[PDB]
């Protein structure tokens, strides 16, 4: 119920300050600016994308990689640790082909 | 004398069409791009009328120089180089009317 | 009462915010030979409230937003989040003590993500969809090595609790430990803020009220990330009988983390958009899987296991 | 009255506020610029009045006209002056901006920039020195501090 | 007599190399930097308290345009009109009729400020030192009407800043 | 006599003119090898 709380508190206070930040400001009375938006009518490149695919494997390779600190109590040490490195590696496996091939074009 | 472009009047004719063609068929975006109040006949009709101006012109010469001209406000229209004040100076609007009769002039200054 | 801790908790942090506003101003005019704001109030005390007030009296332009709905949502969500991230950091005690703090933290920055996205493809602006997704790109890679680093680290607090962090750092800063993933981690920081030079200059469509709401999210979130980073690598001293003490090192640790912001913010040119993502995904992203693989070995090669509990 | 006192000294604080932390936009356009760079400069420091030089138009509320209006940057001036939000203050740097000065014959040359935008303050001077342009902001101020826009609301 | 910048090869020794990489790795040229930005932090400012301190000025200082008078009090104008003539801007518009006395006094001694480029060539033209810019910088306007300085305008701004200008002039004219 | 503003007898002093960027910092050996043994004093 705390967290709760916090979150309630904090949401609230944000969209009221929204409140008094939106509404509350234009009801000053400031003429009127009669000037239309004129708009008179796509880089869609792959450089953008290609930074968001490999950033959602990476980051799906890294939530493998969460679990590490509680890991690390494991009887088997030494399987917890070559499997640690396992996921360390083939991450950098994938850096190392997206470098060596065409990538990392940014 | 070494021609600009055309040789004969007949020639500079043909480019003095191809300008009205490209002149008739931008209008209408002109209109759109700028959001231009007149209609697509009023610019059309302008186009008409500034190229009507120089229809006493006799020398292929200046015929072809006028072209180039007309070509290169056509070429900042098309690439929105002109903005839309720009666009507008064609039709003289703020500017007041000032009359041609003789006795309207003279009651209005000493204009010559 | 603890509705009281709340508001002691977020009251505080927006008047600090405000205030940072004159430290900041002041600090680079006086690392340019200049006098920071000196007219408005004594020393400019006043020149924050000033500003406060002379936006919240600004005529609000409307940017003609695609979503008035979403690009109302931006702000909330921004200030929210930045709010929300102070509440598990241990100031001796937290506000809300999760076994989990450091990655509900990393979460929270993560959904801060969508108000620049968000943002940009409201306002119905190319400039402003192009220079948000910039903004997504420079996050994004941000938050691999900040993972990767805050994983490394707390590999020797022994959990995801952040007030075990002060236990681990008793005897010896865990800087002097990590030093390395103690500056990409700082380095990160700057790039997550887009604090310079990880800047874009030149959400914008935002007016009076609205940027301030943005802007005062974006300075909380700059001096939430310093006291993260104090508390990571600079721990202090906390006697459980006097709390006063560890509240007063580890505030001005932050301070100091933030004078650092402010100090790199007007010492270096700005970098660039290949430059960036170059540093980021071919200079700290290797060195950090290599460091991850020490601090993995590190502990079991050396018997220094942390406690579980 | 009361109402009359409350609406004045609210007037003041609303003053204060948009004086003391008045942003401006460079508008620099011609050699007027460059004093004005020299007035953010250290010696003179237009943020120490809380004065800083705002990049955006869009946040700013002074266009500080530095330099030769010409006819071809006119229409610009004046689409950036009417994007600026209210309140909204012009202040005209130079004689060139003033009333064209050196090129007020010339054929592409705005005679004034008082007839694209409305001017509040005019600095005189080619370039007016930067404690001038100073001086010109500071009344600038002083100008805002006599407004009286809640009071003539409540007395209308 | 020239001088190659840049244009300097690397050493390729261990001991080179190694320090090239810890500058690369451990950002030292960073931290110097950041290091000299902290040094200009514990400088002195050198920011002078407008409008209670002002910047230094030399005598030659040219600014706000002022006739002058002799020192009986009769205006040091005698409507040559060869500052008109020099103003590179023109600017001055001078109209001079024979005084009820009989001596060339001006009628009207027009200078638009927002026109004049405050050149200096007015004060360096006239023969009798009755036109002098003065030393006053800040006179700024709200409108622009008042830009434009009539003759008593001038002869006002003459006689508020005479004793400055006339000490300037002191100052100053055995240079010219 | 004349009194233009002129050099003094015997001139003005020499004035700087060459980049002076001073060399500080330790050796990259050195660099390194401090960085490490605050690493290994750490691990211990
Ligand atoms: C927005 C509206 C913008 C309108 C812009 C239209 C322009 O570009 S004006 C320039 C047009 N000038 C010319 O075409 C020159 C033509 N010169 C001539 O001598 C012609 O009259 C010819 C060659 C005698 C042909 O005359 P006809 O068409 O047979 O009689
Ligand atoms: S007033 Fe003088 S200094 Fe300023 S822009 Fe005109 S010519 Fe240049
Ligand atoms: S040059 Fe001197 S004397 Fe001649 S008209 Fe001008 S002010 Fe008068
Ligand atoms: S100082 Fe120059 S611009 Fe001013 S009146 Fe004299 S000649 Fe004209």
């Amino acid at each position: 119920m705390n967290i709760m709380l916090t979150l309630l508190t904090n949401v609230t206070l944000a969209s009221l300050l929204v409140l008094i930040a939106f509404w509350l400001p234009q009801l000053n009375a400031y003429s009127e600016k009669t000037s239309p938006y004129e708009c008179g009518f796509l880089p869609f490149s792959m450089k953008f994308f290609l930074v968001a695919i490999t950033f959602l494997l990476f980051d799906l390779e890294i939530a493998l990689l969460l679990p590490l600190p509680w890991a690390s109590q494991t009887n088997n040490l030494k399987t917890m640790l070559t499997m640690a490195l396992f996921l360390l590696i083939l991450l950098a496996a994938s850096l190392a082909y997206e470098w060596t091939q065409k990538g990392l074009e940014w | 004398v070494k021609p600009i472009f055309s040789r004969d009047m007949n020639e500079a004719k043909r480019r003095v069409r191809e300008l009205y063609r490209a002149w008739y068929r931008e209008v209408p975006n002109t209109v759109h791009l700028f959001q231009l109040d007149i209609s697509v006949k009023q610019g059309r009709d302008k186009v008409r009328e500034m190229f009507m101006k120089n229809a006493h012109v006799t020398d292929p010469r200046v015929v072809d120089l006028l072209v180039i001209k007309g070509k290169m406000e056509l070429e900042e229209t098309i690439n929105v180089w002109k903005q839309r004040t720009h666009i507008m100076r064609f039709f003289h609007e703020t500017e007041a009317p000032r009359p041609t009769d003789f006795l309207s002039k003279f009651y209005v200054g000493h204009d010559p | 009462m603890f509705m009281i801790n709340i508001l002691s908790l977020i009251i505080p942090i927006l008047l600090a915010v405000a205030f940072l506003t004159l430290v900041e101003r002041k600090v680079l005019g006086y690392m340019q030979l200049r006098k920071g704001p000196n007219v408005v109030g004594p020393y400019g005390l006043l020149q924050p409230i000033a500003d406060a007030l002379k936006l919240f009296t600004k005529e609000p332009l409307r940017p003609a937003t695609s979503s008035i709905s979403m690009f109302i949502i931006a702000p909330i969500l921004a200030l929210s989040l930045a709010l929300t991230m102070w509440v598990p950091l241990p100031m001796p005690y937290p506000l809300i003590n999760m076994n989990l703090g450091v990655l509900f933290m990393l979460a929270m920055s993560s959904l801060a993500v969508y108000s620049i996205l968000w943002s940009g493809w409201a306002s119905n602006s190319k400039y402003a969809l192009i220079g948000a997704l910039r903004a997504v790109a420079q996050t994004i890679s941000y938050e691999v090595t900040l993972a990767i680093i805050l994983l490394s680290v707390l590999l020797m607090n022994g959990s995801y609790t952040l007030s075990t962090l002060i236990t681990t750092q008793e005897h010896i800063w865990m800087i002097f430990t990590s030093w390395p993933l103690a500056m990409m981690w700082f380095i990160s920081t700057l790039a997550e803020t887009n604090r310079a030079p990880f800047d874009l200059t030149e959400n914008v469509e935002y007016a009076a009220g609205p940027f301030a709401m943005f802007f005062m999210a974006e300075y909380a979130n700059i001096i939430m990330m310093n006291a993260f980073t104090a508390i990571l690598f600079l721990g202090a001293s906390h006697d459980p009988h006097t709390p006063e003490l560890y509240t007063i090192n580890f505030v001005l640790k932050t301070l100091a983390l933030t004078i650092t912001f402010l100090w790199i913010r007007a010492s270096y040119p700005r970098f660039r958009y290949d430059q960036l993502m170059h540093l980021l995904w071919k200079s700290f992203l290797p060195l950090t899987l290599a460091l991850c693989m020490w601090h993995i070995s590190l502990p079991i090669m050396t018997a220094s296991i942390p406690p579980q509990s | 009255s009361r109402g009359e006192y409350v609406v004045a000294k609210l007037d003041d604080l609303v003053n204060w506020a948009r004086r003391s932390s008045l942003w401006p936009m460079t508008f620099g356009l011609a050699c007027c610029a460059v004093e004005m760079m020299h007035m953010a400069a250290p010696r003179y420091d237009m943020d120490r009045f809380g004065v800083v030089f705002r990049a955006s138009p869009r946040q700013s509320d002074v266009m500080i006209v530095a330099g030769t209006l010409t006819n071809k940057m006119a229409p610009a001036l004046r689409k950036v002056y009417d994007q600026m939000p209210e309140p909204r203050y012009v202040v005209s740097m130079g004689s060139c901006a003033n009333g064209g000065g050196y090129y007020h014959y010339s054929y592409s040359v705005v005679r004034g920039c008082d007839r694209i935008v409305p001017v509040d303050i005019y600095v005189p001077g080619c370039p007016p020195t930067a404690e001038a342009l100073l001086y010109g902001i500071l009344q600038l101020q002083r100008k805002i501090k006599r407004e009286k826009r809640l009071r003539i609301w409540y007395r209308r | 007599t020239y001088k190659f910048v840049n244009m300097r090869e690397p050493s390729m020794d261990m001991k080179s190399v190694t320090d090239r990489a810890a500058q690369t790795l451990l950002w030292t040229e960073l931290v110097r930097g950041l290091g000299m930005t902290l040094s200009y932090l514990f400088r002195e400012p050198a920011t002078i308290n407008y409008p209670f301190e002002k910047g230094p000025l030399s005598p030659r200082f040219r600014g706000e345009h002022a006739l002058r008078r002799y020192p009986s009090g009769e205006e040091r104008c005698i409507a040559c009109k060869l500052c008109e003539a020099v103003c590179p801007a023109q600017a001055i518009t001078i109209e001079a009729e024979p005084r009820a006395d009989g001596s060339r006094r001006t009628t009207r001694y027009d200078i638009d400020m927002t026109k004049c480029i405050y050149c200096g060539f007015c004060q360096e033209a006239c023969p009798v030192d009755a036109i002098v810019e003065g030393p006053n910088f800040e006179f700024s306007t709200e409108t622009h009407e008042e830009l434009l300085y009539n003759k008593e305008k001038l002869l006002n701004n003459g006689d508020k800043w005479e004793a400055e200008i006339a000490a300037n002039i002191q100052a100053d004219y055995l240079y010219r | 006599k004349v009194k233009q503003d002129m050099p003094p007898p015997g001139g003005y002093g020499p004035i700087d003119y060459k980049r002076n960027l001073p060399r500080r910092g330790l050796s990259g050996y050195s660099m390194f090898a401090v960085g490490i043994g605050t690493l290994l004093f750490g691990y211990w």
